[PDB]
């Protein structure tokens, strides 16, 4: 896949390309692979579809019992129940997490949940397929504590190269952004990403 | 010899006497509630009788919020309230991750009444002394109000109320649905249909209510929630400004 | 007391085997003792597989090299004394 | 037929679980201990009696810490207090090995809660001879929680249970009287140490060692620390003071 | 492998069976008895896997000597066979399975008529008027295709027999150490010891 | 079990002598198996049931005297030791077999005394090709002895009696098939014999050659054979 | 793969005299190319006077010794503080190599 | 006369509160000689007194030997001490191969107590019906245990368990300054813990027979003294 | 024991059943413990094959754990197998030895209801089964269980002949639960369903002509009270 | 080394005007080495017949089953078993064993007793219904038969012509396969009526 997220002074911001390959035959170009855990907790998958979506299902739940039982859950504690199962079950998986969630005390955090069944909190992270050819982009252009649209475009721009240059990654780009105000989910198209 | 008495099975009259004798735990609270239903809410009101200066009025509920949708209330001694709670809270968090939708207000009631059941028919496991009364405002069914107990049945009500002075206030209901001759309260904003419910339990109890000698919950499509200490005293207040 | 004479001769050739000396008259009788000893029908903490007390006393005599001759009496009840 | 109060799952005819009301009386007939809740932790109290002269002082403690944040006490059978801290301490933790984050006092409770209700539920296994007093810091403040063998637990601003109940109960309430906003995290020790001196003339044949520890967000940032040397003689002291 | 024949004729069933026991470089025994007796008219020959060989032979003959003494009835041959098929068939989707082929002679006294089955390490069964395992059979159903009548007499076969051990012998590479003869007829099970120089 | 006595047993084997009435006749060249009903309402559905005779294979089947919804957990385990029997050596079960096995389950419960023994007491009819035709019987004691007829139920001590006296070895098969209809004269609590109290088998040597047919009657077939003489 | 077993080198050698025994080996415990210690002991004081050495695979011998040292902690234990006859912890141990048979302790042991 | 309904089982509470099954437990201990135990700050002592069948017969060991720094003494039910003095045995076993941590006193008394306790929730199963007295020398000095079967262990100086315990129980009592302050000298901690076990006796007399002892702490692991070993205190 | 269930059934109120030549009928009360409660959600006469249904006498809750066990037994047992539903004989049989094992299991009391199951399978033809706690079952051409019991079987034999047609057996059902009603009798406190003739109006899909929909339907509210006017 | 392709042999089903023909070689042999030539590949069942081809072991053991699951289906349904139903019981039968199968290639024929509607369908070793109003093919000359009955066939052949049918397409693809021949046997199934002819063919 091609994902990645970022915290800013408001919250945090998820985003993904849409373009699940198996081979060299584009399956589906419209995924997405932003998908919620919880009212302001998302993740960003990457890796095999069917173990990634196995375990956002599973962690899903797993959270609406914490609710259910003890209460809204921390950023961090959705995080600790991916590596949970990331790691306890690493032999059998391939799949890379971004996990990011917005509470009020925090605002923004992002945990990337790598292979091998780490996790690792960060500002920002990138992950899947074609992040390789962002490494350099991004630590050369991210900032902290960035405004809403500066964030917005800081992704677009991340995401339109990885997509240039990754042919596991394409589609359209998707965001989600995670604020005290709500939840809004982005998208932007091709004939946008590419002019730039 | 005369143990048919202390477990789960039949009397020479075909009667359970551990069952019939659960039943009589409910009350042991000494709490009353009812439930009804809006044109698009559901309500419940219970009792909070706080008689230990050292408690703490936040810690004290007979009120349980089950899932997004559903909410349950227990007539009946907390511990076995819980028991009951903890183990609703995950019978449709499974229902959810199994099957793909929220589950269903009367599906979780048909479920812990089969529960309920089983204890009516192990020699081994006693039933509990608990009555839970489900709401919720069903994406099918629209506003929903079932009871389970501890007999093993369950059926929904139009509205109910449960414990100790039950029937006063049942009776009460009941000369209400005779003379709107409908299912429901034809009222839109749920804070009218809790004034109603606070209202016509006042009049049935005879006694009036500040904001800590109740506990409201509600549900609206989409959220069961539960009113504050002050969410209540506005209900009230607006009450005696009319009455 | 057929069952625990077997378990009598089974555990002086595992001692044999395991060790390569013929086993002690006191821990021969020890274990037949705490064979003994797994009386019951309802059991935590470990297990005591069986129904009644050992119906059977024995008089337990024999020779090791440490402790010259001996003669012990083993009791139902899984305790002894060396008369 | 009858009979019903010599199995513990059965319902006297009028709602009753005779067995868990008998355990209530063992409870009732141990040592006395309490818990205050004050404005960021609480505070924890113990009356140790003294068998002999042979028993060692300091040294045969009577509260047990769950994780590094709670504290538990309890009255009535000592060993069932035991296996009833040891059930909470494999709870606690597989709270946080999964949810990282150490368990809050309230899903703690619940917790304990389920695990002595449930013993309460077949007629081949006792309910516990203990009512607990426990709490903690969490996230949101201090909490005091009491359970007692039925299952029943509720939150409170003090609480107390053993031999000394009703007495100290009493002087707890004069707290919560006095002062609304709670007790400073220092002061609540020090009254801590005077209403155990007072509920100890209800047992006041056999003496008695103190046994003090809090947790508080202010005074061990947010851990379970206990109370000794200084501070300790600090409240003995202003119990003696208090008792003549 | 290892020679395991068998020809059934009109009064008798008739088994040879190599002598020869070899491990790898060496033969170790010139005398071996391939097969165990079943009970009074039924007898088993056997090939194949080396200590699978026998330790199954003989777990059938336990069991069918333990029918026998039950109901104290000879089992039937059709039946002994099916039993021992049911038997392959089990551990062929086992953990390790039976490596083992048989043949299975013997008198129904019930038809009076013999009966001869074969059963690879499969399951596969199949009645036949003569058959073989291993390799046994290409150098020997030529022959009997061409000389067997079903009306022959029991010393008609045991001619016929010969000849087909004496093709082995030419054209086969294994030095397999002879056979032993066993019949079984009306009268029961017994054994020719004179047999290579009848 | 004081005096050397099988208690829990003699409880179920006279609860036998109360229900039901069953009777086998094993003539030279078939066998004939009958019953009585229990009592029976007006709409109570006759025919479906044959709910006291039971076919096992094809060559075997057995009258009952006792519980119903317990033969059935019997005769069930029964149908399938017959086609194991079958699975395993391509042969049909041989009768004696198939009887110890059920016995053996019935002592099962006389003795495990943890779980309660059997109502339910079996005439069993069966051909096999090593003991020509054969008539066997089944109490829950775990017993089995051989018959050349016999009853079970109530009213046994009776008809055991007319039994005795109008048997001969010489008998064919439809001079059994009176045998046992005329002497359910007696031993019938009902006055006067109907077809549909009844429920009939036989084990002939087949409608045409040298082999084995089995028979249930139905409805209409007994009451042509009650035409025989019994009611007409 | 992962491979469970390992070469740590060293080398032992014991020797039976007429009142009297030595079992000696050296220090040097080394993985492939690189020294890991030049002191790290091989050779081990059991009690009841037997010295022994479990020699190749470090963590095998080192667990193979413990295990040992143990069983003889509990023939005490179990026979009142009995003395372990050179000859019957040598057939113990092969009681203990021979349990993990088909997972060996890859060692030459030397008593 | 005065028959009692809730004394079955030990899954039943009296109406008072109690247990009774496990008071009767606690009883049992008094139906076996008598053994006593003391500590100063630098060594722990056991002294019991044997009791024998016959003349012609062996005397009961009543000390037995746990972990090289923690042994223990037993007054009642012997298969109730060899399947605790077991348990404990391993707990030493395993905190010394797991951590190489010698296995600290006040932990085997909280293991014991909960290892009892679980002998009293179940039905079915009766309670522990010894008593023990546990000494050992760990990371924090010398130590004495005394664990009844209810559960309750008990940390002290001095005490007595057993047949006429009261006897040395109020010696010790009295003693306690004394013996307490017998640093450094072993022999002498030794000689208190006997005149102590004497009081517990009628006109009865010790000897090489009757008397078991054992000591630990400090620079001294735990050992036993039967027979001519314990000729030299008498 | 089982002696003592069979009298739970004995009290608790009425249900009947009758056989036809093109159908079988059954039929019980709705007795609502409240005029508060809705007694539309909760069934007395439930579906358990589209070719078979099934109705009770007794302990409520008994029952519907039993539907269930039911339901399921249907195709853990016969449909996940050979493709088909079961026929009623057998599926009937499944539930006796469900109710039969619950008696002798050691820890659980049996059942509290006497079951009347109806159905029509290609080969039995019709057919209506009793199920007792007991765990034995009869076949019936027309019975009752309950408290009306003995009135309604009298009925049940006075005024039935083997020449039924289906509209006639309902006629006389809706009159026998007449007599014994406890509450009102309209079509809100009376659960008729019947097994008739296939319906595809409520199959849910057109396009197998080999399939063709349930035998099974449950009277609405409406199709009772249009028939107890004309009554 | 492969299965299915070890003892070989062919079974071949059509339909016609109400009626069924289903046939097979006697052929079983070890690779190479032909050993039996009277080992017959259809099994019934009541009036539902059975051809079952490729691993000689399966084969029996699968008839060995059936018999016994069908034989309990007439005692406990109180009638014999039909076609349809049949089908739907080797497919479950089948796929019970799906990671482990039976090496097998099963052909169901037979006639509907209540609806007299003639009745074929074929299974792969895992359950796999074909269902199919001609033809259905199986064995070592799946392909050979394929290609007969491809051009062969008529829907709605009289019975007497349907054998000569069905027996032309046997015979001629069994010629054309090494590991099939040796004997064949052809059933013919009228509404109540069944005859099973043996054939003249090649021996090699």
């Amino acid at each position: 896949a091609s994902i990645m997220a970022v915290t800013f002074k408001d919250g945090v911001i998820l985003g993904a390309d849409s373009r699940t390959t198996t081979g060299a035959y584009i399956a589906n170009r419209v995924t997405d692979k932003l998908t919620r855990v919880h009212d302001k907790i998302w993740c960003c998958r990457s890796g095999s579809a069917a173990d990634t979506q196995a375990i956002a299902d599973i962690v899903q739940y797993h959270l609406e019992l914490y609710t259910s039982q003890y209460g809204t859950p921390s950023t961090e504690t959705a995080a600790s129940v991916f590596k949970e199962l990331c790691y306890e079950n690493k032999d059998n998986l391939t799949a890379g997490i971004i996990v990011a969630g917005y509470d009020d005390k925090n605002k923004g955090e992002v945990y990337t949940i790598p292979l091998g069944g780490s996790v690792h909190k960060l500002p920002y992270a990138i992950a899947g397929s074609g992040s390789t050819f962002i490494y350099g982009y991004c630590d050369k252009n991210f900032r902290e504590n960035m405004s809403k649209e500066e964030t917005v475009d800081f992704i677009k721009h991340s995401l339109s190269q990885a997509i240039k240059w990754d042919g596991s990654s394409g589609g359209v780009i998707r965001m989600v952004v995670l604020t005290a105000a709500g939840v809004e989910r982005l998208i932007f198209y091709p004939d946008e990403y590419e002019q730039l | 010899a005369g143990y048919d008495r202390h477990i789960t099975i039949f009397s020479p009259e075909g009667r359970l006497y551990q069952v019939e004798y659960a039943f009589k735990a409910t009350n042991q609270t000494n709490i009353n509630s009812l439930a009804v239903r809006g044109k698009d809410c559901t309500v419940v009101i219970s009792q909070k009788k706080v008689p230990d200066k050292l408690l703490d009025p936040t810690t004290v509920s007979y009120i349980f919020c089950i899932s997004r949708t559903i909410g349950m209330v227990v007539n009946g001694p907390i511990p076995d309230a819980r028991n009951a709670a903890l183990r609703a809270k995950a019978e449709a968090a499974e229902f959810r991750y199994k099957y793909g939708y929220d589950m269903p207000c009367d599906v979780l009631a048909k479920r812990m009444a089969n529960l309920s059941q089983i204890y009516t028919q192990r020699a081994y496991m006693r039933p509990l002394g608990v009555i839970l009364t489900f709401v919720s405002v069903d994406e099918e069914l629209g506003p929903s109000i079932y009871k389970t107990d501890p007999a093993g049945y369950y059926v929904g009500y139009k509205a109910t109320a449960t414990g100790p002075k039950q029937q006063e206030i049942t009776t009460n209901l009941e000369n209400h649905f005779k003379k709107s001759k409908i299912d429901h309260i034809n009222e839109e904003s749920w804070e009218k249909v809790v004034e109603f419910a606070i209202t016509h339990m006042i009049d049935a109890l005879g006694t009036e209510f500040s904001k800590n000698d109740l506990e409201v919950g509600v549900a609206t499509k989409d959220k069961f929630f539960t009113l504050s200490a002050e969410n209540i005293e506005e209900r009230l207040v607006a009450i005696a400004e009319q009455d | 007391a057929r069952s625990m004479i077997e378990h009598a001769r089974t555990a002086a050739v595992t001692h044999n085997l395991y060790y390569d000396e013929d086993i002690n008259v006191e821990s021969l009788t020890q274990s037949v003792c705490d064979l003994a000893l797994r009386f019951g029908e309802g059991a935590s903490g470990e297990e005591r597989l069986m129904s009644r007390p050992f119906g059977v006393a024995l008089l337990i005599a024999g020779h090791d090299a440490d402790d010259g001759y001996q003669l012990f009496h083993a009791e139902p009840s899984g305790t002894f004394y060396r008369y | 037929g009858t009979g019903y109060d010599l199995s513990n799952s059965v319902f006297s005819p009028d709602g009753r679980n005779f067995q868990v009301e008998y355990a209530v009386k063992a409870v009732e007939n141990g040592t006395t201990s309490i818990g205050i809740k004050c404005n960021d932790g609480v505070v924890f109290a113990v009356e140790k009696l003294i068998t002999s002269k042979l028993l060692v002082p300091q040294k045969n403690v009577k509260i047990q810490v769950v994780d590094r944040h709670i504290g538990c006490v309890y009255s009535g059978l000592i060993p069932d207090g035991r296996h009833l801290v040891n059930r909470g301490r494999e709870e606690a933790a597989s709270f946080k090995k999964l949810y990282k984050t150490p368990i809050p006092i309230p899903a703690f409770a619940d917790r304990l809660g389920q695990y002595v209700q449930a013993h309460t539920l077949y007629n081949s296994v006792r309910p516990f001879g203990v009512s607990t007093i426990f709490g903690g810091v969490d996230k949101n403040g201090a909490h005091l929680y009491m359970l007692e063998p039925s299952g029943s637990y509720w939150g409170y601003k003090g609480a107390a249970t053993g031999k000394g109940r009703q007495s100290a109960k009493a002087e707890l309430e004069k707290l919560v009287d006095h002062h609304p906003e709670g007790l400073s995290a220092r002061e609540a020790v020090k009254q801590a140490a005077k209403i155990i001196y007072l509920a100890h003339e209800d047992n006041k044949e056999k003496d008695f060692e103190l046994e003090i520890s809090w947790c508080s967000l202010s005074e061990t940032n947010g851990l379970h620390k206990f109370v000794k040397g200084d501070l300790l003689q600090e409240a003995i002291d202003f119990a003696q003071k208090e008792i003549n | 492998m290892d020679i395991i024949l068998g020809i059934r004729v009109q009064d008798s069933v008739i088994l040879a069976s190599s002598k020869a026991v070899t491990r790898g470089i060496s033969v170790l025994k010139d005398s071996d008895d391939k097969t165990r007796q079943l009970s009074p008219h039924t007898l088993m020959s056997f090939a194949g896997e080396a200590g699978d060989t026998v330790q199954f032979a003989e777990y059938i003959q336990a069991n069918i000597q333990l029918y026998s003494i039950r109901e104290d009835y000879e089992l039937s041959p059709q039946a002994v066979s099916s039993f021992v098929r049911q038997e392959l068939a089990k551990s062929i989707r086992s953990r390790r399975p039976y490596q083992v082929n048989v043949l299975i002679g013997g008198y129904d006294k019930k038809k009076n008529k013999p009966e001869l089955y074969q059963i690879d390490y499969l399951g596969t069964k199949v009645e036949l008027p003569y058959g073989a395992h291993g390799y046994s059979g290409f150098y020997t159903f030529s022959l009997l295709d061409h000389h067997y009548r079903p009306d022959m007499t029991t010393e008609e076969g045991l001619d016929l027999l010969k000849l087909c051990v004496q093709e082995l012998e030419k054209r086969m590479p294994m030095d397999f150490k002879g056979v032993i003869v066993k019949i079984v007829d009306k009268d029961g099970i017994r054994q020719v010891d004179d047999f290579q120089a009848q | 079990s004081p005096e050397g006595r099988l208690y829990q047993v003699e409880y179920a084997l006279e609860s036998i002598s109360h229900a039901g009435t069953a009777i086998g006749i094993m003539a030279s060249d078939g066998i004939v198996l009958a019953a009585e009903r229990k009592v029976t309402s007006t709409l109570l559905e006759q025919d479906t049931s044959t709910e006291k005779l039971y076919k096992l294979n094809d060559k075997i089947a057995v009258a009952v005297a006792g519980l119903t919804a317990d033969a059935e957990i019997l005769i069930n385990t029964a149908r399938i030791h017959a086609q194991n029997y079958l699975k395993t050596y391509n042969e049909d079960i041989p009768v004696e077999i198939l009887v110890r096995r059920l016995s053996d389950i019935k002592q099962g419960y006389t003795q495990h005394g943890g779980l309660r023994p059997f109502g339910v007491s079996f005439i069993y009819a069966g051909y096999d090709d090593r003991y020509g035709y054969q008539l066997y019987t089944s109490n829950p004691s775990g017993n089995y002895t051989g018959w050349k007829a016999i009853s079970v139920g109530a009213n046994t001590s009776a008809a055991q009696t007319l039994l005795q006296m109008d048997y001969k070895d010489d008998m064919k098969v439809d001079d059994a098939i009176e045998l046992a209809l005329k002497t359910l004269s007696k031993t019938t609590d009902s006055s006067a014999l109907t077809y549909d109290r009844l429920e009939f088998a036989t084990i002939r040597k087949g409608a045409n050659d040298g082999e084995v047919y089995q028979k249930i009657f139905k409805p209409q077939e007994i009451k042509d054979i009650l035409v025989k003489t019994g009611i007409t | 793969q992962f491979n469970p077993y390992g070469d740590n080198g060293g080398t032992i050698l014991g020797i039976a005299g007429e009142d009297f025994a030595v079992l000696a080996g050296d220090t040097r415990n080394i993985t492939d190319y690189s020294i890991n210690s030049r002191y790290e002991p091989k050779v081990f004081d059991c009690g009841d006077n037997i010295v022994m050495s479990a020699n190749g695979f470090a963590a095998d011998g080192d667990a193979l010794v413990k295990r040992f040292k143990n069983s003889v902690k509990w023939y005490h234990f179990d026979h009142n503080d009995k003395k372990l006859s050179i000859n019957s912890a040598a057939r113990n141990i092969q009681h203990l190599l021979y349990g993990k048979r088909f997972f060996p302790y890859y060692v030459h042991t030397i008593i | 006369m005065f028959r009692n309904n809730y004394d079955g089982d030990t899954v039943t509470f009296s109406p008072t509160g109690r247990l009774f099954q496990v008071e009767y437990a606690l009883e049992a201990i008094k139906q076996g000689s008598v053994t006593v135990g003391l500590r100063s700050n630098t060594h722990a002592v056991l002294v019991a007194l044997k009791r024998n069948a016959d003349e012609l017969s062996s005397y009961q060991k009543k000390i037995i030997k746990c972990d090289e720094h923690m042994g223990l003494s037993l007054a009642g039910l012997a298969p109730d001490a060899r399947v605790l003095s077991n348990y404990l045995r391993q707990q030493c076993n395993y905190s010394s191969l797991v951590f190489n941590r010698k296995l600290a006193v006040e932990r085997a008394g909280h293991l014991l107590c909960d290892k009892a306790q679980k002998n009293t929730q179940s039905y079915g199963g009766r309670p522990y019906g010894v008593g023990l007295l546990i000494i050992g020398y760990d990371k924090s000095g010398a130590h004495l245990l005394e664990f009844q079967p209810s559960g309750n262990v008990t940390e002290l100086y001095g005490t007595a368990i057993g047949a006429r315990s009261q006897g040395a129980k109020t010696y010790l009592e009295r003693t306690l300054d004394t013996f307490i302050k017998i640093d450094g000298n072993p022999d002498e901690l030794i000689k208190a813990g006997v005149e102590a076990i004497s009081q517990s006796l009628r006109d009865e007399s010790l000897t090489v027979d009757n008397l078991s002892i054992a000591i630990v702490g400090k620079d001294t692991p735990f050992t036993i003294y039967d027979g001519e070993a314990v000729a030299k205190y008498i | 024991q089982i002696d003592y269930a069979l009298t739970a059934v004995k009290q608790g109120v009425t249900s009947l059943g009758i056989k036809a030549t093109n159908g079988v009928v059954i039929a019980t009360e709705k007795k609502s413990s409240s005029p508060l409660a809705m007694s539309e959600t909760l069934s007395k006469v439930s579906l358990l094959t589209p070719d078979i249904g099934a109705v009770y006498s007794g302990m409520g809750p008994d029952y519907r754990v039993l539907v269930d066990k039911s339901r399921k037994v249907a195709h853990t047992s016969y449909k996940r197998i050979y493709g088909e539903y079961p026929p009623t004989k057998l599926l009937v049989s499944e539930v006796a030895k469900i109710m039969q094992e619950a008696t002798q299991s050691g820890g659980v009391r049996p059942f509290g209801v006497s079951l009347l199951i109806a159905g029509h399978d290609e080969f039995n033809g019709f057919s209506l089964y009793q199920v007792d706690p007991s765990g034995s079952y009869f076949p019936w051409k027309a019975t009752a269980i309950g408290k009306g019991s003995v009135a309604a079987k009298t009925f049940l034999e006075k005024r039935w002949n083997d020449e039924l047609e289906l509209e006639d057996a309902i006629h006389i059902a809706l009159l026998t639960l007449k007599e014994s009603v406890e509450g009102e009798f309209n079509g809100d406190t009376i659960e008729l369903a019947i097994i008739g003739d296939e319906n595809p109006d409520l199959l849910g899909y057109t396009g197998i002509p080999t399939d063709k929909g349930p035998r099974f339907r449950k009277l609405t509210s409406q199709e009772i009270n249009d028939r107890l006017e004309a009554l | 080394s492969d299965p299915s392709s070890i003892n070989g042999g062919i079974v071949v089903a059509m339909t016609g005007k109400d009626c069924v023909a289903i046939a097979c070689d006697l052929r079983l042999g070890s690779q190479s080495l032909g050993v039996s030539n009277k080992f017959e590949k259809i099994f019934h069942y009541g009036h539902v017949f059975l051809g079952i081809t490729g691993l000689a072991t399966d084969v029996t053991t699968l008839n060995e089953m059936f018999r016994y699951k069908t034989n309990l289906y007439k005692l406990k349904e109180e009638r014999a078993i039909e076609p349809e139903t049949f089908t739907q019981l080797v497919s479950s039968s089948l796929y019970e064993r799906r990671f482990g199968p039976y090496f097998v290639g099963p052909v169901v024929a037979g006639i509907n007793s209540k609806s007299g509607k003639p009745f074929i369908a074929g299974f792969d070793l895992i359950g796999c219904i074909d269902e199919a109003k001609d033809f259905i093919v199986s064995g070592t000359a799946s392909d050979q038969l394929f290609g007969m009955c491809e051009s062969l066939y008529e829907p709605n052949l009289e019975p007497e012509d349907l054998f000569e049918t069905i027996s032309q397409a046997l015979l001629n693809a069994a010629d054309r396969d090494a590991l099939s021949g040796w004997g064949a046997v052809v059933y013919i199934i009228k509404k109540d009526e069944v005859v099973k002819r043996y054939l003249k063919m090649r021996q090699d």
